[PDB]
Parts: structure tokens; sequence; C-alpha cells
């Protein structure tokens, strides 16, 4: 039996941590929603 | 229930203690979320129920109460926020430039973050605070690094 609780507003913070790369991938997106590397 | 917008945890007992499964967005007395996370099943809120109300495997979304109601989308030049909420750990915002996902049927931004299952279904924000998608189904690449596709349903 599955509850939710509140976590936060949905606001953008200025000054957040800034990360991550930003790789250009080709991929592929079968029946099952599952998502696949395309090499 | 609790019906004020915001991002919510997904949690269950049905395994060990109280565990968070996934995250989820309340906007305009809807709750969205990803498929994986609840599998469609019916939701609690306090004292009240949420029924599933539109869902897609393939895309990997669900939404409770009403029809899914997000529908801004990625600009494809400006980075965004995901408002991450991992389980037992406070929201907090981590701002990137996302990347892109190629497929057959068009480009899907991406974003190259990676936090724990149960923090599927956290938003990604644009400048204006607006959600653009939900974060949580994506892939792994060849240096082992998670990049999850930044997923957007069609508001009808
Ligand atoms: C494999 N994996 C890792 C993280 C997530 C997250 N939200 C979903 C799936």
């Amino acid at each position: 039996d599955m509850y939710i609780e509140r976590a936060g507003d949905i606001t953008w913070e200025k000054d957040a941590e800034v990360t991550g790369n930003s790789p250009r991938l080709d991929v592929a997106l079968d029946e099952s929603g599952d998502f696949s590397l395309v090499e | 229930g609790e019906t004020t917008d915001g991002v919510y945890r997904v949690m269950t007992r049905r395994l060990l203690g109280s565990t968070q499964v996934g995250v989820g967005v309340m906007q305009e007395g809807v709750f969205h979320t990803m498929w994986h996370v609840t599998k469609g099943a019916a939701l609690r809120s306090g004292e009240g129920r949420l029924d599933p109300y539109w869902g897609d495997v393939k895309q990997d979304l669900v939404s409770y109460c009403g029809p899914w109601k997000l529908d801004a989308a990625w600009d494809g030049l400006s980075e965004v926020q995901l408002l991450a909420v991992p389980p037992g750990e406070r929201a907090k915002n981590i701002q990137t430039l996302p990347g892109i996902f190629k497929t057959k049927d068009g480009d899907i931004g991406a974003v190259a973050l990676d936090y724990p299952a149960g923090t599927s279904g956290s938003p990604i924000l644009d400048k204006c605070g607006r959600v653009i998608g939900l974060y949580g189904n994506g892939v792994v690449i060849k240096n082992g690094s998670y990049v999850s596709a930044i997923t957007q349903g069609k508001r009808e």
C-alpha cells in the first residue's frame, strides 16, 4: 500500500550546485519503456 | 489528503520498514509520476485515495485524479535543474546542461546525474520553475555512468 508525503516546493534555486556533463547518445526505446544504447 | 502543489515522496510499507520507491509532482490537483514507480497501483494521501487516471508503460508515465497536466519543454539550449528527492534525504536542486538522446523518432533532452533508484519521478525544471519532465528512465553508458531521459507527457 503506497502513500505520498510532501517533500517541497517546485522552484528554481539561484546558485544551486552546478554539475553533470551533456552526452549526445544514439538510443533505442523498446515497447516495455526500456532505453538501450545503439552502437 | 494533501492536495497542495509541490514535490512528494512515494513510499511503501510492503518491504522492510518504510521504503521510498520514487517521487512525483502534484500540479492542478493531479499527481504525476513514472509508471515503473507505482506499476499503476492506487496511492494513499493521508486518509484519502488517489486513483490512476492515465498511464503508458512505453512513455513510463502515470497520472492520478486527472489527465497529465505538465506541458513545458526543454528549450534545447539552457541549463535546467533536477529537483532531486533522494530516499531519507532533503529535496535538493542540481543545475546541469542536458545532453541529448537521439532516437529514430526524434531527439529528447537527457540529464547525466546519478541518484538512488528511489529518486525516480523527481522533476526537472526550467528557469521559470516549470516542470519540463521527470527523471528516472534512462541508460548506462560505456564508462558505467547513468544518464536519464527528460521524460515529458502530453497535455490533452
Ligand atoms: C538505474 N537507475 C538509477 C537511478 C534512477 C533514478 N532516479 C533510475 C534508474
